[PDB]
């Protein structure tokens, strides 16, 4: 839930 | 000894990342103390370099990291930052996770400001969270700084303002505790999304944790799906429940905000300003730890 994520 | 750019002695790893390891470092020549960053350079996602140039664009702005070198060397594609004290988070859970009103209300005012200026060099930042968000170190240590440029990108054509179009269908960018409803829709980001995420913020600061923190599932897939599913679930008016109207004003308003508009910056810093005021209490630079 605080996982930087990309597009 | 084992040292980047010829210059930076590596030391502990002090943080990971999507994009990339975080190591504190020493500059020899000087003794300064850096916070270096490695990417692989066999990665699916030629980044940090780019992060690079972001930070090159914004050097000078108040609040923004020195970026000290950038190279690749070995195996790695390297970014060597100027060293930042304690992050937000870090500073929460030295609070036990209890910041003041006031504490809260001098954090937010520095925050739309560091906004705000990404904002006017063109580029969204995509990843608000308390994480990216440290403490100057000693003299600066007064000052909020922004920091993790690695989402970030242009929302407006530098010279013309043409801002990038509209779209659906996106896959979730940033963090899923701090993003945007419209972020959880599929929709392309824009100003209004770091605002909203600030606004998720200074809530996180306020309550401890946030309502769709924590929750239970097993895949991603569904851990996502049950985060946007609470989020939207949650009215404003509930999530702020027990703390100033100010804090719902400031998420209605940016729930408001149309896709391409801009925001008013100066009225989000007034709306906590007049209630900083009408608390009693002095902008001293005397935060709870």
């Amino acid at each position: 839930s605080v996982a930087s994520l990309t597009s | 000894e084992l040292r980047v750019g010829n210059r930076y002695r590596l030391g502990r790893k002090i943080g990971s990342g999507s994009f990339g390891d975080i190591y504190l470092g020493t500059d020899i020549a000087a003794g300064e103390e850096v916070a270096i960053k490695l990417e692989c350079v066999k990665t699916k996602h030629p980044q940090l370099h780019i992060e690079s140039k972001i930070y090159k664009m914004m050097q000078g702005g108040v609040g923004i990291p020195t970026i000290r070198w950038c190279g690749a060397e070995g195996d790695y594609n390297v970014m060597v930052m100027e060293l930042l004290g304690p992050s937000l988070e870090d500073l929460f859970n030295f609070c036990s996770r209890k910041f003041s009103l006031k504490t809260v209300l001098l954090l937010a005012d520095q925050m739309i400001s560091r906004i705000e200026y990404i904002h006017s060099k063109n580029f969204i930042h995509r990843d608000v969270k308390p994480d990216n968000f440290l403490m100057g170190l000693g003299k600066k240590g007064n000052l909020v700084y922004i920091i993790d440029f690695g989402l970030a990108k242009k929302y407006r054509d530098a010279r013309t303002h043409q801002h990038i179009p509209y779209r659906e269908n996106k896959n979730l960018t940033g963090t899923a505790r701090y993003a945007s409803i419209n972020t959880h829709l599929g929709i392309e980001q824009s100003r209004r999304d770091d605002l909203e995420s600030l606004g998720y913020v200074l809530m996180y600061f306020n309550l401890g944790s946030l309502p769709w923190q924590g929750l239970k599932a097993a895949t991603k897939r569904q851990k996502y799906e049950r985060i946007s599913e609470k989020k939207m679930s949650t009215p404003i008016e509930v999530l702020c429940k027990g703390y100033p109207s100010e804090f719902a004003t400031y998420l209605n308003f940016c729930r408001s905000l149309r896709f391409d508009d801009k925001p008013d910056y100066s009225y989000l810093r007034q709306l906590f300003r007049n209630l900083f005021h009408r608390q009693g209490f002095s902008y001293d630079y005397v935060f709870d730890w």
